[PDB]
């Protein structure tokens, strides 16, 4: 059922570059819409953006489209984020999200294990 | 971007007793019939796990005691009484676009 | 009294009145249900016989009096001054349901100004979870709940079906088609407002306008040869059809629905002018020219499931079955998503249903309105605009019981039992008083002299046998046979198919109600009373 899982964590520096995964299965990832979230102690969650395998469509805000930048590949069942110019406030844990559809208000069923951004 | 809020910041929910969440907003959401608010279970280091569909429909895998209803610019996530194992903090979910926002959050204890 | 004034700008009125977008779904959705092409032949027969005398009638009554819809019958047979007031009464049941229509239409022209239109991928806003028309490598799963993208677009976007269960249960007041409302009423009121010449300098461009989007949409169609695949196996012949008589008398009805005699508006157009030696050409034109235009018009749509089909590797019966209206909006959605060429015909082509939409809404108004000004000096003299004013606050007061209801059980309702035996009776009881009471004899003594020649050998057969002869075989079968409608899986309760039977059958009562008082207070004998009312016999 949930297969959603992400890739190990990665070490940030002023100016780097992180590639976050998280593998699309357990359902039809060619139809839901995937999105992300953050997280830190202390403090809730928040939405990111959104993206779809196969079409590529992304809506951001929240001031996270200075260096938001999401990618998907229908054909890997994959779906992939590049955060550049990384800073000390971004240390966070991310959760690869999926929204529900349409028929019952699109809530996020499945998630992931999530990978610490040390 | 939509505004959320919540209160009591605490609620003391002794065991044998019902409890009662909000979430407030300006807008005006209420668009084909579906209120887009719903609400996550959220517990130290396990991820989100999802309560109620639309704020009004109990979900599969979750139990019976959760519930929801109103009308308007103001819910409440009426709740049978409560196990201590279901001691989280929850969130009110907007998923009306372009902007998505969730709430303060509001601590479920004893 | 006001006149038209230039040729062709009176029979472009009568043009773009004959063209509805109910020949837009009628005849499409019925064809290939009677065989395809075997609908066609009879569609050929019955209107040379069936189209060409109940059309002329109205336009040849018209031409005769010059005297308005209701005091035309004090003339020839006075017992028959009801029916004016039945085509008033019918009218307003179909403008309900005709106005509610257009909203649709430029609801869509709104949202169709964006480049990357709500068609190629389901949003965070509707069922998505239903959408599954995506012709990818073989990933496609037909299920029972299975929709389109255009579907959704077309079900829960603007209808918002979801909420409504029935007739027994209305919905919300939905201030996006309500707006609508008042954009249709308003380029209609200043048409109308100012006088009837403004028409001779304003809607002589807008005939021409949607002849050219079919000719631009075929072009488009037949770029690729897989769509040209499609409708060689649409116009198979199956002539399996035509023994089995099913509802071939229905097939004479959608005629009778394309031309759409009786309703006083032909009659008001030709009141204005004698139209020596030229009406004759008029209904000549207007005849073969909308056997072209409803044959170009399904010519074109069931060309683009060729394309789609293709793909589908699926009968065209299958698809768009379940409902006349839905087969546009679905049809053409799917087209602009899948082809490169979006952001162009989109807009070109929502502009077809509007510029349709205000032609009948003016031409057919003019009927209307015309008959009850004739016979009210007192308003028709300084009370002209403000009257008219009035007439339009009672239109959309009655559109509102779709709208505000948040369905379309209205819509599917309203399109037998509206045009039922509601505008059957009312025509019938046109042609039998002009044929058999008043002489016909009399009536060619001085049409001839207005046409130049003598109208037997074409005129006497028709108006005599053939119209009493297919009108009567639309009442009695419709009885015999109730048409039993369905709208997105969902079975109407028997109780509601009575509240189309009797609106219908009540829409007329006007006709024997007013009789009855005419002949009551007329004093004397039996004889008498037919004598003094009936003044030729
Ligand atoms: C698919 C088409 C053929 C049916 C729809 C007819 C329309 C093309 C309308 C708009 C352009 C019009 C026409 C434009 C060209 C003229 C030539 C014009 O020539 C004359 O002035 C003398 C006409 C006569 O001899 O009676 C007469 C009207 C006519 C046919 C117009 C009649 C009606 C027309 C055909
Ligand atoms: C697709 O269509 C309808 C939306 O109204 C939904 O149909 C469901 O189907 C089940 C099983 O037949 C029935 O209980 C109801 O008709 C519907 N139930 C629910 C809970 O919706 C369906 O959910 C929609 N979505 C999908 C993915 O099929
Ligand atoms: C040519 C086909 C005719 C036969 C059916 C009825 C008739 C008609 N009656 C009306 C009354 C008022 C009105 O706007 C104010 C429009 C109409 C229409 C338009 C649609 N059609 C269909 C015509």
């Amino acid at each position: 059922q949930v297969q959603l899982q992400q890739s190990g964590p990665e070490l940030v520096k002023l100016g780097a570059s992180v590639r976050i995964s998280c593998k699309a299965s357990g359902y039809r990832f060619s139809y839901s819409w995937m999105n992300w979230v953050k997280q830190r102690p202390g403090k809730g969650l928040e939405w990111i953006g959104r993206i779809y395998p196969g079409d590529g469509d992304t809506k951001y805000s929240g001031k996270f489209k200075g260096k938001a930048t999401l990618t998907a590949d229908k054909s890997s069942s994959t779906v992939y984020m590049q955060l550049s110019s990384l800073t000390s406030e971004d240390s966070a844990v991310y959760f690869c999200a999926r929204s529900a559809y349409g028929s019952e208000g699109f809530a996020m069923d499945y998630w992931g294990q999530g990978t610490s951004v040390t | 971007d939509i505004v959320l809020t919540q209160s009591p910041a605490s609620l003391a929910v002794s065991l044998g007793q019902r409890a009662t969440i909000s979430c407030r907003a300006s807008e005006s959401v209420d668009n084909y019939g579906i209120s887009f608010l719903n609400w996550f279970q959220q517990k130290p280091g396990q991820p989100p796990k999802l309560l109620i569909y639309a704020a009004s429909n109990q979900g599969s895998g979750v139990p019976a005691r959760f519930s929801g209803s109103g009308s308007g610019t103001y819910f409440s996530l009426n709740i049978h009484p409560m196990e201590e194992d279901d001691t989280a903090v929850y969130f009110c979910q907007q998923t009306k676009g372009v902007s998505w926002t969730f709430g303060g959050g509001t601590k479920v204890e004893i | 009294r006001e006149t038209w004034g230039k040729k062709v700008d009176f029979l472009l009125s009568v043009i773009g009145y004959a063209v509805d977008l109910g020949n837009v779904w009628r005849f499409p959705y019925i064809c290939y249900q009677n065989g395809g092409g075997a609908f066609l032949l009879p569609y050929t027969i019955m209107a040379i016989f069936g189209g060409i005398p109940l059309f002329y009638m109205e336009l040849a009554l018209g031409q005769y009096h010059r005297n308005g819809c209701i005091s035309i019958w004090r003339k020839i047979c006075p017992i028959f001054k009801g029916i004016g007031y039945a085509i008033c009464i019918i009218a307003f049941y179909i403008a309900s349901y005709y106005n509610t229509i257009m909203a649709w239409a430029l609801y869509y022209l709104i949202s169709s100004f964006t480049d990357q239109l709500p068609w190629t991928s389901c949003k965070n806003s509707w069922n998505t979870g239903n959408c599954t028309n995506y012709f990818s490598e073989d990933n496609i799963t037909w299920t029972l709940h299975s929709t389109s993208p255009a579907e959704e677009f077309y079900t829960r976007h603007v209808l918002q079906i979801h909420r409504s269960k029935g007739l027994q249960d209305l919905g919300g007041i939905s201030w996006q088609l309500a707006l609508c409302i008042m954009l249709i009423f308003t380029v209609i009121y200043f048409s109308i407002w100012k006088g009837v010449k403004t028409s001779g300098k304003v809607v002589w461009v807008t005939a021409t306008f949607p002849y050219i989007i079919l000719s631009v949409l075929l072009v488009r169609g037949a770029t690729l040869p897989g769509a040209w695949r499609g409708v060689l196996f649409y116009l198979k012949p199956n002539w399996q059809k035509l023994l089995e008589t099913g509802v071939w008398i229905d097939a004479a009805a959608q005629i009778f629905f394309s031309l759409g005699p009786g309703f006083g508006v032909l009659l008001a157009f030709a009141s204005y002018n004698k139209f020596n030696n030229n009406c004759y050409q008029d209904a000549l034109v207007t005849s073969v020219v909308n056997c072209m235009t409803s044959f170009v018009s399904g010519f074109v749509i069931f060309t683009v499931l060729g394309y789609m089909a293709e793909m589908r590797n699926e009968d065209v019966s299958e698809v768009a079955k379940d409902a006349g209206p839905s087969l546009l909006f679905i049809t053409y959605a799917e087209a602009i998503a899948n082809m490169p060429a979006s952001t162009f015909f989109a807009i070109i082509f929502f502009l077809m249903l509007i510029t349709l939409g205000l032609d009948s809404t003016f031409a057919g108004l003019e009927g209307v309105i015309t008959a009850v000004l004739d016979e009210f000096p007192h308003v028709w003299a300084k009370r002209r605009e403000r009257f008219v004013l009035a007439v339009v606050i009672t239109c959309f007061f009655g559109s509102l019981v779709t709208l505000t209801f948040g369905g379309a059980y209205v819509v599917k309702l309203l399109e037998e039992y509206a045009t039922g035996p509601a505008v059957l009776t009312v025509a019938l009881i046109e042609a039998v008083a002009v044929s058999w009471f008043y002489g016909i004899t009399q009536f060619c003594r001085d049409v001839k002299e207005m046409l130049g020649f003598s109208p037997g050998w074409f005129w006497r057969i028709c108006w005599v046998a053939i119209s009493p002869l297919f009108l009567l075989f639309i009442i009695c079968s419709f009885l015999m046979s109730p048409p039993q409608l369905r709208l997105f899986q969902y079975n109407y309760p028997y109780w509601s198919i009575i509240l189309g039977y009797c609106i219908g059958t009540s829409s007329f009562i006007c006709i024997p109600t007013y009789i009855a008082y005419r002949l009551i207070i007329t004093p004397g004998t039996f004889k008498e009373r037919i004598i003094k009312s009936i003044t030729p016999e």
